[PDB]
């Protein structure tokens, strides 16, 4: 019975096959990959309040 | 005539400074003429 070993290591080439099953099986997903380089967060301005557009006559 | 204002109020506490001018657009002109003597009364335009 010591064949079962020679005969696994000998078959061991199906385990591509099997790689390629268990991959078309498996769902997939995906990366976007992200940005570095938000050093500088960016304030809105030097903004004053003011009265609007009078309509003077 | 823009007309300016300021006052506060209370909301949920924090007071609440706030400041505002009104003034009107579209507005009508009515022009009514009583007469036209020196002696009469007039008003050359109202707005409305």
């Amino acid at each position: 019975a010591s064949l079962i070993y020679r005969q696994l290591l000998t078959n061991s080439y199906s385990v591509d096959l099997y790689d390629e099953i268990e991959q078309i099986g498996s769902g997939k997903t995906q990366n976007v990959t992200i940005n570095p380089g938000p050093f500088a967060q960016t304030r809105y301005a030097p903004v004053n309040w003011d009265h609007g557009e009078i309509n003077d006559s | 005539k823009a007309a300016n204002y300021q006052y506060n109020y209370l909301r949920d506490g924090e007071q609440v400074t706030a400041h505002t001018t009104c003034s009107v657009n579209g507005v009508n002109n009515f022009s009514y003429n009583g007469g036209f003597l020196p002696t009469d009364f007039g008003i050359s335009r109202y707005e409305v």
